[PDB]
RNA sequence: GCAGUCAAGCGUUCAGCGACAUUGCUUUUGAUUCUUCGAUGUCGGCUCUUCCUAUCAUACCGAAGCAGAAUUCGGUAAGCGUUGGAUUGUUCACCCACUAAUAGGGAGUAGCUGGGUUUAGACCGUCGUGAGACAGGUUAGUUUACCCUACUGAU
RNA sequence: AAGCUCGUAUCAGUUUUAUGAGGUAAAGCGAAAACUUUAAAUAUGUAAGAAGUCCUUGUUUGAACGUGGACAUGAAUGAAGAGCUUUUAGUGGGCCAUUUUUGGUAAGCAGAACUGGCGAUGCGGGAUGAACCGAACGUAGAGUUAAGGUGCCGGAAUACACGCUCAUCAGACACACAAAAGGUGUUAGUUCAUCUAGACAGCCGGACGGUGGCCAUGGAAGUCGGAAUCCGCUAAGGAGUGUGUAACAACUCACCGGCCGAAUGAACUAGCCCUGAAAAUGGAUGGCGCUCAAGCGUGUUACCUAUACUCUACCGUCAGGGUUGUGAUGCCCUGACGAGUAGGCAGG
RNA sequence: GAAAUUGUUGAAAGGGAAGGGCAUUUGAUCAGACAGGCCAGCAUCAGUUUUGGUGGCAGGAUAAAUCCAUAGGAAUGUAGCUUGCCUGGUAAGUAUUAUAGCCUGUGGGAAUACUGCCAGCUGGGACUGAGGACUGCGACGUAAGUCAAGGAUGCUGGCAUAAUGGUUAUAUGCCGCCCGUCUUGAAA
């Protein structure tokens, strides 16, 4: 483009790219700990909170969950019998399709898949799903946590965030002198309703994590006996 | 470089057809029909399946092409109008003087009448441009909704019912009195 | 006037001890023998420090293509020391003979940068053997399957200056 | 940009 | 303006040149300004036409702590307006009265002009032994047309 | 002008060779970058024989002075002027231009040498001209051209081929002052980066925990202010990029993660255009006007034409010859030229 | 008995000058000649000169190309085969010539492209006709003689006058600043 092109938005940030070097690095982790650890197993952990993924990799110390980029735990499990860095291992790297996930322990089989049965933790609506249940805000002054609890113990919305009530998740607010009132109850959500990503953030800003999450495993690789189990426990 | 030919892709859904002129391009469907004159822009039009529609120009420049997206974009425009239909929704705010809005009718012109906007005696009137639609809200308390098939037509019906409300003079972060386009939408 | 490739040698003249010169070769495009030879002896005094007048050209023979009938590719090194100083550029042309790509990059040069004949120096000019090695996208657009384009817009030339028909233009 | 650049290197 | 720092850059072949910024310069408590020092040459005014925006005001707008009123800057804008006066022991300016405003400039005008070039007059001082002029100062002292074109009217 | 003291065998605003010019160097090994061995025109004088050379054979080893004898020819190119003596109209410190150096500054430029034109000069072109380009001024015919042009005025292609520019007073404008740069205006290039270990840009999630890190504090939780700006888990989290709350909260960014998919991003160079400071009566690429130009760079052809050049008719001037026969000052043949102020000569 | 100047008769032009030069139509006017005066066409000649047709040759890589044969290579992959779809073909793998072809090198013979040469031929267009009994250089002819060879002759037609031609004003293509002195350069 002579001219007339996009202008890169610079700004004096600390942080940089890392580039090619931690994806490198990524890489021999994963074909070191392929070998390292007696078991290999692949978690579809689409989105969770980072403390809730700390608190998983603490779970248990005398264990490591490698993740990052899908393409780069494939590449490293392997795509292909050919090159697979472990026999049938690629069967195992076909298998990951979500937000992955790789943890290489020598805990005994039967026992992690009890504590990933078991491990419920709470989490946002995420959109895309099927809503939990019904919300309706107080046809009234809106608090910050749209009168869930008790109005006495809730505190009116602060001013600062009504235009993003109103241009982004689109609510017919009206300012007040003190508080942000709504002539009319507004619903934001029904039951069974696949939640809109206007319905998603509005439930986000009242805090409503009514939504349970438990991490998902597809399959499970045995280094031992170099055989891959199709283990599919929610 | 002149590229030797670049093309867009339309897509016509089963529920509208589009017959096109020379540059003449007309779109029929269950909501109503919608014409555009399109003989400045010098493109080409051919079907390919009958569903959809390739424009291409051949030894076009850059201006060319994006005379060429544009040019989809307003077909594309123009179908998803007849098809969803657009809704405009405006809401009139006020603080002390309270805002009389009516669609008055002289000659079948259907002016909107806003009255006693902040105070002033002058009656202003905003004609309705054809095509588009106008209707009070109801349950959502000032609120005026404006609705049709072409998004130019009421879109620039919309921008001279906010601008006639301009308010002159006067400090604007204190005087919020006025109309604003709340949000913008599809009739389905 | 239209170019041509000449083969220019050059055995600057034996001294006393020192026969048989070195035989030095060129390839050197021009319209005649003349602007060959100029052309040559410019490049030799550049290059090192021989002269016109210490040296005589052994034999000049024009270098006709090999295939004038066949469409090629060509990327040529191109160095023009205009308006600021020298600096390498390179360009890539179809054609169907080296000499019509040496005539069209002389014209594109002149009609783009402005550079003279005599401010243009042509180190190679190269026939790229495989396709995909071209790498400007004005020349690999051609080079696509099926290729067919229209010709929009024909005008048709009159030679009287009034005409009764009102000439349209198909399509 | 030269595609036969690696000649050049093989000539030298 | 001069004297220094830094280099985005250029570059005896990349030591030298060098953009934007930057330090010293010419009583910190709105206090005073009672300096106001040589233009060797005029400027200033009566009537009256046009033109420029580098816009004082009117017209339409944006940005300003624009709550109002009111005020500042900026964008377009020459269509229409930009005034009545004191001061010569000077008047290369100035003050106060209104008004929305009293913005800056060209064509200048032997049409009239007051200061200035001023000629034989005359009076005080300097020079010079003198005729006389000067660092001064004061005072009394052609002019169109009926010819042509230009413009306003009329056969 | 009268001289002929020449029929000049000598001359020259030129070339070649010998010697040099400041040594500009374009090496370089030599004594290992320490030498000049050697290698070239920017800018020039002298010398190129017949009044030249050789022999001899007295004098002053050296060197320089003398008589006598011998040979009538010394590079290219062009040509029939050696200059002085008898003297004689007009004029003598005049304007512009390239070059070499020399002394200077806001910027011009100043002092010198060489080299051309104008004056005294017509003719074609650049619209218009003392210096710009072309160009050898008798009266004529035919033809070919310079410079400048080929849309009209205006004689000649609205010719052919590649690109470049949309300008709300481009362009046809001198090559130089305003001129350093700026345009999310355009066309082509140079140098670096990321990339199916999913390139840029688009949508959603994370953006943690020590921690509400230390000084002040009414309030200071990353985002009013001052020093730090330490460490754990990652794919990643910066004692925080910005919006906002008194205070957090919340939103958002650096990065990363998930969906599509493939080229993308950063700094420069060159070509054209807009800015890069413009007022006074109304007008200027010469005017009309022109936009794949009738604008720009360049190539290929065709044509217009000056008093320029080729062939021929005539007058005159000059020069070489023939001419003993109503005028040898007469007649005939051949060859080259014809500008011009002051001024001189001759014929009318 | 002139002009400057003015009046009458006769001819011509006039849209903010007039006058002049090269060039032609027009009014008016005007000198010319003798078994020769004025204007043209045709034929074949000499010089200058412009534009076409066409033939034979010398050079290139003894042109390269094109084309035939030959050994290999490839895809912007020809036929066939395979995988998914299915409205007879379709998207990608295979397959180096098969139910197309292309490229590289070699072997084989022509022509054309470009330059130049011809003391080769030939058509058309324009200006010039100068000299004036022979003397000379030349060509074809066994010779006699002729000839395009040191400058054009022959034939034909009209008018034998204002027709050509000269003078003049206007008619129009272009050009054209007022002379003299001075300065001799904003030259004004």
């Amino acid at each position: 483009m002579p001219r007339s092109k996009r202008s890169k938005l610079v700004t004096l940030a600390q942080t940089d790219k890392k580039g090619r070097e931690n994806k490198e690095r990524i890489f021999d982790e994963v074909r070191e700990a392929l070998d390292t650890y007696r078991y290999v197993w692949v978690l579809h952990l689409d989105d969770v909170r980072t403390p809730v993924l700390q608190e998983i990799r603490t779970s248990w110390a005398g264990s490591k969950l490698i993740m990052g980029k899908r393409k780069v735990l494939q590449k490293a499990l392997g795509e292909k019998r050919e090159e697979e860095y472990k026999e049938n291992l690629y069967q195992l790297s076909k298998l990951c399709s979500g937000v992955t996930g790789l943890l290489f322990t020598d805990e005994d089989v039967n026992t992690v898949k009890e504590y990933f049965k078991s491990y419920v933790r709470s989490d946002y609506s995420r959109p895309n799903t099927k809503a939990p249940l019904t919300f309706t805000i107080p046809e009234g002054i809106v608090y910050s946590r749209g009168g869930q609890i008790p109005a006495e113990e809730d505190v009116p919305m602060i001013h600062s965030l009504e235009p993003t009530m109103r241009n982004k998740f689109e609510i017919p607010t009206k300012i007040k002198a003190g508080k942000i009132t709504i002539d009319s109850p507004y619903l934001v959500c029904t039951e069974g309703e696949k939640l809109d990503v206007r319905q998603a953030l509005i439930l986000k800003q009242f805090g409503i994590a009514a939504s349970e999450f438990k991490v998902k495993v597809s399959a499970y690789y045995d280094n031992d006996s170099s055989t891959v189990e199709s283990t599919n426990i929610n | 470089m002149k590229y030797i030919q670049t093309e867009q892709q339309i897509e016509v859904p089963e529920g509208v057809t589009v017959s096109i002129k020379s540059r003449i391009v007309k779109v029929v469907g269950p909501r109503g029909t919608l014409t555009k004159n399109l003989k400045h822009i010098d493109v080409t039009f051919t079907k390919v399946n009958n569903q959809l529609i390739k424009v291409a120009v051949h030894n076009g420049g850059r201006k060319h092409v994006a005379a060429l997206r544009t040019v989809k974009s307003l077909v594309d425009n123009m179908i998803t109008g007849v098809t969803k239909g657009y809704k405009y929704k405006m809401r009139y705010v006020y603080a002390h003087f309270p805002i009389n809005v009516n669609i008055v009718e002289k000659d079948g012109a259907k002016f909107i009448e806003v009255r006693n906007f902040l105070g002033d005696k002058k009656i202003r009137n905003v004609p309705v441009r054809d095509g588009v639609t106008i209707e009070f809200s109801t349950n959502v308390k000032d609120e005026i909704v404006l609705s049709g098939n072409s998004v130019e037509d009421v879109s620039q019906n919309a921008a001279d019912l906010q601008q006639i409300c301009r308010v002159r003079n006067k400090d604007i972060r204190k005087f919020l009195d006025g109309i604003y386009v709340s949000h913008k939408g599809f009739i389905t | 006037a239209h170019f041509k490739e000449y083969q220019v040698i050059g055995r600057r003249l034996p001294t006393e001890s020192v026969p048989e010169p070195k035989l030095f070769r060129m390839r050197i495009f021009a319209s005649n023998e003349v602007i060959a030879k100029s052309r040559y002896w410019y490049f030799l005094q550049k290059l090192h420090k021989v002269k016109k007048a210490s040296g005589e050209i052994v034999s000049i023979n024009q270098i006709n293509e090999a295939h004038p009938t066949k469409v090629k590719n060509f990327g040529v090194w191109v160095r023009y020391d205009s308006r600021s100083g020298t600096h390498n550029m390179y360009k890539e042309i179809r054609d169907v003979s080296r000499v019509a790509a040496v005539e069209t990059l002389y014209q594109d040069m002149a009609a783009r940068h402005r550079a003279r004949f005599r401010s243009i120096h042509i180190l190679k000019v190269a026939e790229i053997e495989k396709t995909a090695d071209v790498k400007r996208q004005y020349v690999k657009q051609f080079l696509t399957k099926d290729l067919k384009f229209p010709l929009p817009h024909r005008v048709q030339k009159s030679t009287k200056t009034f005409s009764y028909k009102r000439p349209s233009t198909f399509y | 940009n030269f595609p036969y650049k690696a000649k050049i290197l093989e000539e030298i």
